[PDB]
């Protein structure tokens, strides 16, 4: 039976991610189902088969046609023929954007470093024009030697003076995204990249 | 606010088909919900088919599933209802409706077109 | 027998921007080629930008590379030309064209919109 | 050049061309294949070939979509010297992708079930228009074989186990045909093996 109550977030494209906790060991793909349905004329319930997140924890990725701000869903957690939980979810109240990707460092200019990466959204999504980024650089064996850069100029690039980083040392870098919308939290981190600094 | 005008009704043979249309005086793409409802003489209104104008995702009442198709041409601001395998039971006045802030489809209504099957 | 109507022209300061539009009377997605051309006073027609409607793959003349963007919304049957960093040189009548059986873009033409830069 | 460059297209994003030179040639240096869509304001792209024999080379031409009116010009250069001029129309030389993930299901005593994947996304033309040929044979005896034509637009096949010898292992592979026009057979899938029983 259910311990902690299902909570959801939305990427504001097509995927909403929900999380709950059972007691003890549970296999989510075989035992449980999460039914979701848009409050909308003649709507049908869709069904999401969850995957496991450690022992008593499940996660579901709710596929969605679209996300607009008035969209509201009802949520029904079943366990076979037994209904465990009823709830509701509004994607525009809980935005968590996608992680950026393809993070690349460019070595080809003395004095100035160039980092590039991709916006994970298509041009016609709202967030595409409204993403802030946070770029985190640190030396691989000394996390206290770090930098954080805020990128608000709506372009997935960053330039840094090479003299700000130690030579003969290797650095890591990762990037996350923030939506200028309301009710947003930070994305996950990109995969990180590594280079040896020196000039 | 939006104005709506249906067309495409008439007499039909049981088994035959028909296509309805509903021009809108403004962008279909800014509507949240768009749908067809129907009356029938001695009876109350019932929703038949609905659509999400942006994505195109369509929904249907059981009685028309497999026979009716709802669609939209956003460039013409127009909504359609392809009606196949028509039965005597489908005899009614047919209406296009729409709404902007909720999925009830009750804000805007057309005048209706009769569909008689005999 | 496709028909095309441009809009969005006007006078601009050097450095400023503009957005042109071209509604089509039929599906943009069934066109092979769609493009913008222009004619400056005293001079001949020249292609500015072209597009593959299905995939979205876009091509440009050197003189507008870095400044102009061509795009299309197939759901509105519409073509766009975002014009940035405008110069006096860009002063012309602007046309949308299309073709179905070849990539020359010479079959169908719009009426044009004047774009003045001074 | 001995035999002339010929091309095929998967009707998505890849066209593969083949030629055979004169003597020994390293294609990744020395040779370039320039291709360009006949289309307003198009630019020529450049394809660096890979060797597939002593004097034989292959190029994989990257493409946006493929529509039937698409025509390309093809120019094989060797430095400053032009070796061959030609043209290519993808819709006149369709070779679909090989199916994949071929699986035998032995969980029903009487009937075998083979499944496999259509290599196209639902929105490509070919996705709804692929025929398949399933080739079954005894692992050490190729002359004991079967060919099945699958035309019902679903990557599955069923056979009575009693139609194959017992105690013996069989292989299976599948290829795809477009129907279309101007199509040839795809490559074979990787093959699978099972021990037949009933
Ligand atoms: C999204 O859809 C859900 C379901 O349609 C909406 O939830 C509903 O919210 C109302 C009021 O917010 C709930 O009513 C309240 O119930 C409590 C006791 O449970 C009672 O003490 C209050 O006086 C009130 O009647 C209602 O139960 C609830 N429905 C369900 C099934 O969860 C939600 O508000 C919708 N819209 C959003 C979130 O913007
Ligand atoms: C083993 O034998 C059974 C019949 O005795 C057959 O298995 C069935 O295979 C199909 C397709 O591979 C499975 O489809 C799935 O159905 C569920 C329905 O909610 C859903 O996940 C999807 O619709 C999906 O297509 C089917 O469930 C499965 N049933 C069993 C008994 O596992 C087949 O002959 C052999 N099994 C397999 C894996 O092919
Ligand atoms: C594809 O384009 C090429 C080159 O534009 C065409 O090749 C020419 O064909 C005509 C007669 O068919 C003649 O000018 C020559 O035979 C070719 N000259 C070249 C290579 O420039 C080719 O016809 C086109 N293919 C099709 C089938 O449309
Ligand atoms: C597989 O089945 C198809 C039929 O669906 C066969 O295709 C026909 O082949 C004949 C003879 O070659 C042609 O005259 C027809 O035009 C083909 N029709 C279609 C549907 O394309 C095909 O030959 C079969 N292949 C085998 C031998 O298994
Ligand atoms: C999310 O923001 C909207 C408006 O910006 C607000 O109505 C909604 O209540 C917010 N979510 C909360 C505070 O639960
Ligand atoms: C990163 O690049 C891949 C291909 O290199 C692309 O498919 C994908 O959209 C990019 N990922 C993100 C998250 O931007
Ligand atoms: C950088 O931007 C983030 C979110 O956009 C904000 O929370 C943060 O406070 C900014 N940085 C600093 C140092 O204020
Ligand atoms: C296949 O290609 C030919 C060119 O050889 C072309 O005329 C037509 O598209 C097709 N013809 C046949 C016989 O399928």
């Amino acid at each position: 039976k259910v311990l902690q109550e299902p909570t959801c977030v939305s990427d504001y494209m097509s995927i909403s991610t929900c999380e709950w906790k059972m007691n003890g060991p549970t296999n989510c793909s075989t035992e449980l189902r999460l039914l979701y349905q848009l409050v909308f004329l003649l709507s049908e319930a869709h069904t999401c088969i969850p995957e496991n997140n450690g022992g008593a924890g499940c996660v579901c990725h709710l596929l969605m046609d679209d996300v607009v701000s008035a969209d509201n869903y009802t949520l029904d957690l079943w366990a076979g023929q037994q209904l465990l939980w009823k709830g509701s979810f509004k994607p525009s109240e809980h935005v968590k954007p996608r992680a950026p990707g393809n993070l690349t460092v460019h070595t080809n200019v003395s004095d100035t470093l160039l980092l590039t990466w991709s916006n994970p959204y298509p041009p016609d999504n709202y967030l595409y024009n409204h993403l802030t980024y946070a770029v985190n650089i640190w030396s691989e064996n000394d996390p206290a030697d770090f930098r954080i850069y805020n990128v608000t100029y709506l372009e997935p690039s960053l330039r840094i003076a090479a003299s700000t980083l130690k030579s003969g040392i290797s650095y890591r870098a990762r990037v996350r995204a923030w939506a200028q919308c309301y009710n947003t939290t930070w994305s996950e981190w990109s995969p990180s990249t590594k280079w040896h600094n020196s000039y | 606010e939006v104005q709506l005008q249906e067309s495409g009704g008439g007499l039909v043979q049981p088994g035959g088909s028909l296509r309805l249309s509903c021009a809108a005086s403004g962008s279909t793409s800014y509507r949240y919900c768009m749908a067809w409802f129907r009356q029938a003489p001695g009876k109350g209104l019932e929703a038949v088919a609905s659509i999400r104008p942006r994505s195109g995702r369509a929904y249907y009442a059981d009685s028309v599933k497999g026979r009716f198709t709802i669609s939209r041409d956003n460039s013409k601001n127009t909504l359609y209802l392809q009606m196949n395998s028509l039965r005597a039971e489908d005899t009614a006045m047919y209406y296009c409706a729409a709404s902007d802030n909720d999925g009830n489809c009750q804000d805007y209504w057309g005048k209706g077109t009769l569909v008689t099957v005999s």
